[PDB]
């Protein structure tokens, strides 16, 4: 019910958006600066070489991080839904 | 022009979380404006029992047994209803339409009807709309997400807005949903 | 039996045109029974501070419609000031999106295309947060309240140097959406030059190879570092939107809330 | 009460699982409101004689023969009318929404058959909606396979524009109808109940 | 009740939500933001409708309605009569495949189908329209598709990554649809798919 | 029943329809999406109809309004009154062909294309100002096209390749809007297709 | 009636504008159209200052009947939207309803509005030519200087919408353009 | 209605894909990889060089096989919708 | 309706993405890349070289693959009904 | 309404979009051809783009507004 309470509750859900974004393209991006470095390497200019490596790192990461990504948001919406009362009052 | 009483309960509010929600994920024009209006025609029916239940066997029955005025049955009952908003209404709400009222600051539970009514309406969307856009930020989360990994792999055009809403009902289902947001709703009135 | 609602037409008319654009109740969520049945009560409540509407005026006559679309003037003129007020993080919001890539289906294709209103629509919750969390409607109502009193019915409206102020608004809104976010604006520039700086070290870095992956994070970033002290903005920004109601009913400032 | 008799009745029966199944299915293949509101609606609607035949005809004999006949009615006909829709809902609801929703009213339960209809109702629609989003996002996922294939063959040749939103929706509406669709789809919608 | 979904079922009843939806694929196939109005598709199938299913409004009419004129009866010959014509018109329409599982799950299971309930065929006449429908889609929605994907190679050839190739090829699937003429073999097959 | 139906007869009845088709490609065309185009369009669409049916709309007010003082008569050779003139007006503007292949469908043949059945002559109508609206936007759009060609083009030549070509061809495709004198020959022409 | 006011022009320049930055909707079209509403009474205030003393007074002190009054009452708009309207324009639609007449001013009004709005039309674009300019300028340059780096990284449309806002705002922005939305009519 | 004629169906639109984009793109790989010879064999590090000739090819092709292409495509769309009521029922 | 039902509901469907997409793909990447090593063994640098080439494998798999495709997808949609009563309590 | 009235109505447009281009790069390309015999070359490539910009606009300008009003021209027998 106060306005520094609305930009915590924000920026806490901003964290987790941020973390899980990070948890599934730092592979992807890891693996599209190898496969980059490997072009680089040999001058094999190629711009969409790199689409299929990547889509598959993360295809696998989205079956890797399944459980936890969902285990975290939930617990998120669980302790969106306590804080209810105290926001009525 | 009785649709007034009904919106003198705590129904503005359910059909403003529903329909925040409703236009949290996605859907447009799913479950139609008529189909939450009843969704929220039946929850009120189930908080407001035992207010109903004041009115009924207190004023309503020994109306039909009249032996009284008739202005006094909306007398006897223009006070529980007024006691139900009481316990909803801010008191910065109350206050300050005091003030506009014109009237000297007198004590709760005195003020008359007339100004309860908006204060009690004001206060009802001030809680609904923080209640659902806390509700409706987590269903947000995922299509910022969802959006994000898109334009991580790339394709800049597959419409995130729908790429994501099986993962918005999901994990909608997955806390059951309803038997949280539709029972807090009716835990949020101590009455 | 007992035409009253002839008496009280136009103030509710001011009443409910403020509403019907006013960024918590005339937005939507919100069915129309709802703001109607708000602005019908309203009413009720300010009936004692209501002057006497200027009799003689039927409303089934020209000189009815007249004021009566006067009235509508002022209360859309009102509203739309807090839209610009919130349309204002709107902005925030989509600047720092379209900044981050995420949404790019616009920026490159100016027509039908495909938006991403999501980080604006996100910033939209704040700003009508805000603007409810520092009870803001209250503040606003007071407003029309006294607008019975500095900008009576019957007598006058808006006049002319009134409208053109307004319609700087949106000067106001583009400068106001800098101010704010030059601090992350910049940084994601520069940030947006490193890039720059390692791939013109080799050619091969393209848009798909890495695109848009630090793009993304440090948009997303700045941005939830901007909603750190995001509160003081708006109360600045809040006080403007606040005189300048002021200024159309003229009110005489620093006196109450 | 005109003005909402229309959503109270229709909300007694599975109308909604249905309109919401369907609704998620137009978005799925990606139309824009092709199948207007004036169609689901009208689908949903007769799917529900279909399914509410029972208790349509129960209702009839036991209340409408009884106010053709007027042996007694508007005070007996309507409990009687009343009895018919409790035993249909009840028998699709789950129990944990229905403990929940009587924990709350605050009146004690012995036996679920003896809910008050205004408690039973709300707890019937939230257990109806929660089905009507598990069917439909176990329907979606198929079509979701079928987009983000399609959304990247294209960006491996290098075609960033031409939305997958229109070349991928003959792919959608050939597995639709090699499925057979509405046929499985509906029936599955007809035999999910007890009824 | 019955005063704001009559609208949505009378039309139902009827051919009608074939020619809709196949109207509406093919307006989104154009690469084309809508553009005949909602309210064009709407009139144009509400008349090709009333173009086709007049042999059961003519028997509407004849037999129900203006009978309805001296009126011969309190309100029964009607609401009984008009439905065997509309039965026996959907029934050559409706799949025996898909009918046999809504009359099996139906429970009355009757040899005659022209015995089964109305409120039993006329889902099934549903279920089995939509799937005509895009049938007739995906038929019509091809031509148009490979004109967007030869457009869209043809561009990538040049490095034209970025021409949102739905602009440069909406001339070419406007072309192609008059080069045809178009409507008039779309509105005879939807006409003639309508095997009566 | 008919409060959602009828608002979109109206507009099929006259020639409403091909000024918004035309001019609705030509948004696109121009590479700009406007809601606000988009509605304004209607308003311009509506007032050329305005001007255009003044002859028939005149006479048909002629015929029954200015009657309709102590209007004579009451929906009997009233509305099959105007039932003729509109008839006759919409008879000028389809082709024949298209005619042909659905009085066929009809059946009910007529040794007069005057005495032909209104609820086949509109179904012909359309399919009939849809031709000619996707000829007439085929015409107009090939010029921005060239434009978007020329713009991509020389772009990718210079090497600015991740620039979009679509941003950037909309001033020029407002300068040739201009210089061409824009709509004043475009509403002109459309004025010409409906040559009575 | 709306469209008998200048909004017409004035939201497309709106619009036009909203385009140019790059940010596509982003000033809310309910917004867009609060603004240039706001504006045609800017505009059309001296208008309707006269709109009100030829006969809305005068009805009001009882000194013309209803029909003359409202005759009336169209000839301030009529005269107004003469000086907007080109000639070649007007005489198009005056001809192509085939009554030719002497005077612009005789011209029926549902003849003169539909000549009015394509006159409009055709000096929104006009106008709305001049304002991508500068806009077009910005991101020609700042891609051409990114392509001198040849980096690719760049997406020159992204990394120039913050330039386009820092050079909008730094130029008084909207003052200026509003100034000639007030100067376009020259009454 | 059988999964055999949907996808023979669909291999016919395909073959038309292919055909169509060989035949209007060849030409313009022939001119890109004689233009990439000339500047190999001058010693040429040019990009954007051999947009001019290709562009050319493309759009010489474009009007040389025009009327074949368009009478290509509508023979297809014309057995598509002659086929169409054998696979209605 | 279990946290675990739904990720392995999801599992499975990721999985198809993953094996449509190399299936349809990878040619594509062998026949870009073997282009690209052409290149560099003929001092070669052309950027929309390798895009016809590639382009044709892209679609003779999706003829060739066509059948198994819409078999293995259409059998995935029914195994997603047969659990639908199982999941729906 | 005929397949050979659209061909070459179309081929004429392709014919204008080559002649106008072409007249655009040709002076890019012969300059960044002599100055790759030399040996960067970009930012002389626009500024020459801009001088045959500004030269040969008005001819551009004044081709393309000759093939709109052709354009408009064969319309009425194209519709009938």
């Amino acid at each position: 019910m106060t306005p520094e309470i609305f930009v915590e509750l924000f920026k806490e859900s901003l964290w987790l958006v941020l973390i899980m974004v990070c948890a599934i393209i730092i592979p992807s991006l890891l693996i599209g600066l190898v496969v980059a470095i490997f072009q680089a390497a040999t001058s094999i200019n190629e711009q969409t070489l790199s689409f299929l490596p990547r889509l598959i790192i993360t295809l696998l990461a989205l079956m890797f991080f399944g459980h936890w990504m969902t285990q975290m948001l939930m617990d998120f919406f669980y302790s969106m839904i306590e804080r209810l009362p105290q926001v009525l009052y | 022009l009785p649709a007034m009483v009904i919106l003198m309960t705590s129904f503005t509010r359910i059909v403003v979380v529903m329909s925040i929600l409703r236009q949290a994920m996605g859907l447009q024009q799913t479950p139609s404006n008529q189909v939450i209006i009843g969704i929220a025609l039946f929850l009120t029916f189930f908080i407001m029992a035992p207010v109903f239940n004041q009115i009924n066997e207190q004023a309503v029955q020994p109306y039909l047994n009249e032996q009284i005025s008739a202005r006094q049955a909306f007398d006897l009952a223009q006070e529980p209803m007024k006691a139900f908003m009481l316990k909803q209404t801010r008191i910065k709400d109350l206050e300050t339409f005091v003030e506009m009222s014109g009237s000297q600051v007198t004590a709760p539970e005195q003020v008359s009807m007339a100004v309860l009514i908006p204060a009690f309406i004001t206060s009802e969307l001030k809680t609904a709309f923080q209640i659902g856009f806390m509700l409706f930020l987590p269903f947000l989360i995922i299509d910022l997400v969802v959006a994000s990994v898109l334009m991580a792999m790339g394709m800049m055009m597959l419409s995130p807005m729908i790429v994501s809403l099986p993962f918005k009902l999901m994990l909608f289902v997955l806390v059951d949903g309803w038997n949280l947001i539709l029972s807090t709703l009716a835990g949020s009135f101590a009455l | 039996v007992l035409d009253f609602i002839a008496n009280y037409f136009w103030p509710y008319t001011r009443i409910a045109a403020m509403l019907m654009v006013m960024t918590v109740t005339g937005a939507r969520f919100v069915p129309a029974r709802v703001r109607l049945y708000l602005g019908l009560a309203l009413t009720f409540a300010v009936m004692p501070a209501i002057p006497a509407v200027p009799s003689d005026i039927a409303l089934l006559s020209l000189q009815g419609f007249m004021i009566t679309f006067e009235q509508i003037v002022i209360g859309m003129a009102m509203g739309m000031v807090t839209q610009f007020l919130v349309q204002i993080f709107v902005m925030l919001g989509q600047i720092l999106g379209m900044q981050s890539s995420l949404g790019f289906a616009s920026m490159v294709d100016p027509a039908n295309g495909q938006n991403t209103p999501l980080l604006g629509q996100m910033f939209m919750l704040l700003a009508t947060l805000f603007f409810l969390s520092s009870d803001g409607h209250l503040k606003m109502i007071q407003l029309v309240v006294f607008s019975f009193k500095s900008l009576p019915i019957g007598s006058g409206s808006l006049t002319t140097v009134d409208y053109r102020e307004l319609a700087l608004w949106l000067g106001i809104m583009f400068k106001a959406s800098l101010a704010v976010s030059l601090s992350g604006i910049i940084a994601l520039l520069t940030v947006n030059l490193s890039f720059g700086v390692m791939t013109r070290a080799a050619p091969q870095l393209n848009i798909f190879s890495l695109g848009f992956s630090f793009a993304l994070l440090v948009g997303l970033l700045l941005c939830w570092y901007i909603l750190s002290g995001l509160y003081t903005h708006y109360e600045i920004y809040w006080q403007e939107t606040e005189e300048q109601i002021c200024r159309l009913i003229r009110l005489n400032c620093e006196n109450l809330y």
